[PDB]
């Protein structure tokens, strides 16, 4: 009982299975051919079925190239869902979107296969508690703690610093962290991916982590389903080893767009802005099986792709529900050379709560939004009436948050080719006691050039005397 | 193998039987003219037309080749112009190519590669020392109409003499005129000896101008896959997504943002991952790429811009109120960045200006402020100082590239701050003075910087003892 | 004196109300072309999607 | 059989079944000629142009006047051909419709040779690569936007900012020094402006070495579409076969863009963007490629481009640009202000503005100029609020500068004398070069603002000063 090509539209594929025995929605078929010819090629594909049709016709997306494909070729039934291989074995690793290795160190001998779709956990097994995750990084420790167990989103246009905040996270938590590790490269740039992979050598990170890749250059079909093969990996180490890990996923956006780029070839009607009819259905069942449960805990950090600067296109808006903590990177500080350049009045967490973290550490981080935010509506008012025409309060408050704004930068291990610097870690007590000072109007006195690329506030006076005053 | 056409139109074609085609096969009619099979219906096959289709009728014969979408490559096609085919189409008779590769390849694979770390020189100051390009890397050129574009191309292919690499010139979309006076730019400066030119003009058939970015791609990928270093320009990516909309818009597919269809970002990504840095298990091989966008009133923001500003591994974007104001190159350095910035220069370009990008923006910033401010503390007039020598040390006029080891001295002497006393309309004259002097009174440190590729404390001392001699004719 | 400051703020007044009413002028020009730019955004959207959802 | 029969008629569309194996080609024309045989019937002769092969022995054409009166089952001839015009010398002095017939009323044009509307352009190894300079006497295009002889000028403007007042200007002054045939295509245009053009051809004389050919904005889309064509199968006949060099003047190649768009939505083709055809790129590329210069003779042509509302952006004026070696757009706010010609010193750019073809005193004085507008166009739209009571110093004096070369820019053009009773006006390329130069140093610093309104050289503002006494 087998099936034959109909109709070949680019990424989408239409079999028919003559005998009734129909596949199930999401299971993987398979098509091996041998060229009976000099004119025929060599073929090697994998399907998942995607839609129902009337005359014994199922719907599906290609996971690789189409070109070569015949009409009337033989399609076989594997049974199930893409099974990719689970366990200790997969650690020190590199894959493909079907789970196969990347890497040339031989095949994986893993005795358990996982279906990349599995049903979420239920609301009577789920856990929520509550700490703080140290960075070492002053924005982020300050105004946006990271929640243990908890999603987080870097959200940002294209070039403002996701992939170096993404890099310079893993050489910070991870780093400091027991137990396993999983990256996903969800649709971007194999430069970067072979980078990574080498840093890990180097280090000795391997052995405690997963790779999935299914980068930029492969068709839609591979571009949203690598997802789902790095998280059914990260699952196993929760559900059935108990341990705790972490998930990092670059574009996930890449994962809302390949869905959109095959939904009009399927057939179902256009929604807003291009998109499929099915965008918020899509991504909860990717990230509704990201959570701690009552056996192990899933922290996740996600950088997101906004296409034009705009939060409020359907991608990045049908995003925004499901995070725990959202820190917004801005082009506006990013131009101005302040680096990670993330914005500190649209950066905020679950945890900056008055009953979860200290007391000097909620007045700070609320001063510090309340200084700011007056300050953003002044400099306006400045450029068309002059710094002249303002009040004392007016004038001190700018030339505070000056300061303040620039103390935000820091400059990353992993920037040095970007920043002719070696790098720096800040403790969340050197957070707060530096940005204490400056709220205080303690040091009034030094140069609002002291404190870009810095780290400790004890390194900005020291600089000050360099700079001769 | 055999069909009959069923529909004819706008380049576009039906055709019923061809049972047995494949996918992205090539197909002939029976007046001798190619097409490419796009489309594979349960009755219908759907062709896209290579050529004048005014002679191709309904009932004609159509016969199936057996091969895949192939072209020619090799060394011979060095100091050549080109159709998107395999055709010559200068006065210079045939090409007598070796072998044929297909036209649609997948990208070399995390592991077939290697960082990038050794630099792709283009002679011009501001991208040489602000927005560095390394040899394997895919850099975005980017503005409105008449900004300087295509001058930073052809500057960038024109530096290339002394080093051992081939160049690649596609030009998808443009006026006939305009390649005509390329390829005579081109040979009046001898960059004909190492160069191909690859042309798919406006009038050419729009299945025509799809191809020839993929074609130029399979000429430059040959190189690299032999251990040579190529580089490859694409004169207008913005008039390839205007072209892959109309096939696209005839063959019946449904639209998406704008009106383009929804394969638009694969269609450039299938395209730009080819060019990478391979390992010296591959043989070392190296595939830059410098694509070119065309944006409407100079918005960044828009479907086509942002898809491949999201591919490559940074942008150098052009303004036309910096251009009309007199800063040229017209490059704004707040917009422009490098993804392999620092590790694609010299050790000692990273010495003299590892932090200038940083230090640029922070006065950039400052101009906004001051011009309202009114104020200016001591530490804010000693930076607006610095900022305006640093903005005329970077420009440049056309056809005068710097060779790396002058573009080192000039500023590791603005950098250091000797050209403190020198006023800004004077800063000019100096800079042409200065580089002049190093070329007669002990040119022993400009050859040292050439062979070491280093800055130490000798050259720091040789250096800073000759800066020293002109600034003593001064008041 | 007297005179110079009492003109002096009769001058600054008859400015910051010549500044005012250029504002609100401004703000009246830019509020209609916002108008027109909202009301032709929504007509090619739904165009955009009427199209395509006809194409299918 | 080498007729057919008339299956559906749909506005300018119309659908004709052949017989098997005998269908026409693409682009050929075909002919109905009917005869009313009852009262209740019409007479009709018209023609129609193939568009699309369409299945089962069907075609799809265009047709070129009125289809009303058409009737399903009519008899369609085939003429075998693309719609042919005839061409020579004995043209001049002539005026066509789009099918090559003479509305003039001297009788018909001895057909010696037809040539087809359809054709290719000429290749890259027999295109010519050099650059001079064509001087038209306006001080605007002279000094910022220099016309290459050999090359296409465009004029953008919206309704009412003086393109047509322009390309008259252009006429009584390149075609005057040109020396050779001149060639004229009035497209989606008023008819009464055609009239008059006519008429002052005859008494200037100079109708003896033009030739005219009409398509008017009360035309149905498929000629409206096809005039532009025309126009250029008879000047591109002049380079060719004769080696003259050749002026062709398009009134609006909007017009063109336009007709494509309202015929290809009756066609059955998918739209694009602003609801414009899938073709609009290529459609415009046949046309403009084939109006360049060759080894032979060179075709100088000067087009007015219209805009659909006062933005840039739209399909037609965006596609056009990257096919122009000289731009000049025009803005309303410089009409309003009273400042003619209305162009825009910063959008308007030409290809000649490099220091290896113009002049080294040219090159400073017009990036001088450019420099000195952009930055009065930054302090635009602060002063818009505050004023220029604030202002100090040089951004002070910039501005009493960029006002005085912002008026130098207005010339009085002899087309312009029936609106104002003030003479028109030439100006030689070396009185504009010396007239910014010093407008620019501050020799002129001391004359009011008033005194450089629609004045043709320097001198004559300092005679105008002096009458003012201020
Ligand atoms: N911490 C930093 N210090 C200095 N420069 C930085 C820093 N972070 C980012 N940059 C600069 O900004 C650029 C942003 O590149 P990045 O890879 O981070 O882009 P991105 O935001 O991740 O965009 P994308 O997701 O599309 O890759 C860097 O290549 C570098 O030039
Ligand atoms: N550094 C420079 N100094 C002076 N003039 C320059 C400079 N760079 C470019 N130009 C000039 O500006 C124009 C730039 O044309 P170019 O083709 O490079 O721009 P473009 O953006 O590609 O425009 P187009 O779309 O027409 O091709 C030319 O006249 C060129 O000689
Ligand atoms: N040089 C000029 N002097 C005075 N008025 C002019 C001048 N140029 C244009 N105009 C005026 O502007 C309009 C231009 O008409 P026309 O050239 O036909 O407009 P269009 O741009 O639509 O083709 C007319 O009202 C005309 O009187
Ligand atoms: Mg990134
Ligand atoms: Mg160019
Ligand atoms: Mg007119």
């Amino acid at each position: 009982t087998r099936g034959r090509v109909i109709q070949v539209m680019g990424p989408v594929v239409d079999v028919k299975f003559e005998n009734g025995h129909l596949p199930a929605i999401y299971n993987a078929l398979k098509i091996q051919h041998k060229a009976r010819n000099e004119n025929e090629v060599d073929i090697d594909l994998t399907l998942e079925v995607a839609l129902h049709l009337g005359d014994d016709t199922v719907r599906t997306i290609a996971m690789a190239s189409t070109d070569g494909l015949i009409r009337g070729m033989e399609v076989i039934d594997t049974g199930a869902p893409i099974s990719v291989p689970v366990g200790p074995e997969t650690l020190g690793r590199m894959f493909d979107v079907l789970g196969e290795p990347i890497d040339e160190k031989g095949p994986v001998k893993a005795k358990k296969r996982w279906p990349i779709h599995r049903p979420p956990p239920s609301l009577s097994e789920q856990s929520t508690e509550d700490e703080i995750l140290e960075t070492g990084i002053k924005v982020i420790d300050l105004l946006a703690p990271i929640p243990k167990g908890g999603k987080i989103g870097l959200f940002g246009g294209a070039g403002v610093g996701k992939t170096v905040l993404i890099m310079e996270l893993i050489r910070n938590i991870a780093y400091e962290h027991k137990g396993f590790s999983v990256f996903a490269g969800v649709g971007e740039r194999s430069r970067e991916g072979n980078e990574l992979w080498l840093e890990m050598k180097e280090s000795g990170v391997l052995d405690n982590t997963v790779l999935v890749f299914g980068q930029m250059n492969e068709p839609p079909g591979a571009r949203f389903r690598v997802a789902l093969t790095g998280l059914t990996m990260a699952e196993y180490f929760r559900d059935e080893e108990g341990k705790d890990v972490l998930l990092f996923i670059d574009n996930i956006f890449r994962f809302a767009q390949a869905g959109s780029e095959v939904s009009a070839l399927l057939g179902r009607m256009p929604s807003e802005v291009g998109y499929q009819p099915t965008l918020a259905t899509e991504m909860a069942e990717l990230q509704e099986r990201i959570t701690s449960t009552r056996r192990g805990s899933i922290t996740s950090v996600q950088a997101i792709y906004v296409p034009a600067d705009d939060l409020t296109d359907p991608a990045p808006a049908t995003t925004f529900a499901h995070l725990d903590a959202t820190i917004v990177l801005s082009r506006e500080l990013a131009e101005k050379g302040i680096y990670p350049a993330v914005d500190p009045l649209q950066s905020t967490s679950r945890i900056m709560d008055p009953r979860i973290v200290s007391e000097e550490h909620y007045e700070v981080a609320r001063r510090v939004r309340e200084i700011l935010q007056r300050y953003k509506d002044l400099q306006d008012i400045i450029a068309i009436l002059g710094m002249e025409e303002l009040s004392e309060e007016d004038k001190l408050i700018v030339q505070r948050a000056r300061k303040i704004q620039r103390f935000l930068s820091q400059p990353f291990h992993v920037a040095e080719h970007f920043t002719g610097r070696p790098g720096k870690y800040v403790p969340i007590e050197d957070t707060i006691r530096g940005f204490k000072e400056i709220l205080d109007g303690k040091l009034d006195d030094v140069p609002e050039q002291a404190f870009y690329m810095v780290g400790t506030i004890e390194e900005a006076v020291e600089k000050a005397k360099k700079m001769k005053k | 193998d055999v069909g009959t056409v069923i529909q004819v139109g706008d380049g576009i074609a039906r055709a019923h039987g061809l049972d047995n085609v494949m996918s992205g096969e090539l197909v002939e009619f029976a007046n001798g003219v190619m097409g490419m099979a796009l489309n594979l219906e349960e009755n219908n096959v759907g062709i896209v037309i290579l050529g004048p289709y005014t002679g191709i009728k309904e009932g004609d014969e159509v016969r199936r080749t057996g091969r895949i979408m192939e072209v020619p490559v090799g060394e011979e096609l060095i100091g050549r112009v080109v159709n998107a085919l395999g055709q010559p189409i200068d006065g210079k008779g045939p090409i007598n190519a070796k072998e044929f590769r297909p036209v649609e390849r997948k990208a070399p694979g995390v592991v077939d590669r290697q960082p990038v770390k050794e630099p792709l020189q283009t002679g011009i100051k501001a991208i040489d020392a602000m927005i560095p390009i390394g040899r394997g890397q895919r850099e975005l050129i980017i503005g409105d109409r008449q900004t300087g574009k295509t001058a930073i191309a052809i500057d960038t292919i024109i530096n290339q003499k002394g080093q051992d690499v081939i160049c690649i010139y596609v030009a998808i979309g443009q006026k006939q005129s305009t390649v005509a006076q390329v390829v005579k730019t081109l040979e009046e400066h001898g960059a004909m000896e190492y160069t191909i030119v690859v042309a798919a003009t406006a009038s050419d058939p729009a299945a025509l101008q799809y191809i020839a970015p993929y074609a130029g791609c399979a000429m430059g990928e040959y190189f690299r896959d032999k251990g040579k270093h190529a580089l490859v320009v694409y004169d207008d990516l913005s008039k390839h997504a205007v072209a892959y909309r109309q096939i696209s818009l005839l063959l019946r597919r449904p639209p998406g943002r704008e009106a383009y269809p929804g394969d638009v970002f694969y269609l450039h990504s299938r395209l730009l991952e080819r060019a990478a840095k391979l390992s010296d298990e591959k043989g070392g091989g190296s595939l830059t790429a410098l694509p070119i966008i065309e944006t409407q009133a100079g918005d960044v923001s828009a479907y086509i811009p942002t898809n491949v500003i999201s591919i490559t591994d940074g942008q150098i974007y052009l303004e036309s109120d910096l251009f009309y104001s007199g800063i040229r190159p017209a490059i704004n350095v707040g917009l422009s960045v490098s993804r392999v910035g620092g590790a694609a220069q010299i050790k000692a370009m990273k010495q003299v200006a590892g932090k200038l990008r940083l230090d640029l923006a922070q006065y950039r910033e400052l101009q906004a402020f001051a011009q309202f401010a009114s104020d200016l503390d001591e530490a804010t007039r000693a930076q607006l100082e610095r900022g305006q020598r640093m903005t005329e040390i970077l420009k440049q006029p056309q056809y005068s590239p710097m060779p790396v080891e002058k573009q080192v001295v000039i500023i590791y002497a603005g950098t250091n701050g000797y050209l403190d006393d020198i006023p800004v309309e004077k800063v000019k004259e100096f800079e042409d003075g200065f580089l002049e002097y190093i070329e007669s009174k002990h040119p022993d440190i400009l050859e040292e910087i050439r062979e070491k590729k280093a800055l130490d404390d000798e050259l720091e001392e040789k250096l800073k003892k000759a800066i020293k001699e002109f600034k003593a004719t001064f008041k | 004196l007297l005179d110079a400051k009492a003109s002096e703020h009769a001058a600054r007044m008859t400015a910051m109300k010549n500044a005012t009413d250029n504002a609100n002028e401004l703000i009246r020009t830019l509020t209609l072309s916002y108008n027109r730019a909202r009301q032709a955004a929504i007509t090619q959207e739904i165009t955009e999607i009427v199209a395509g959802a006809n194409a299918l």
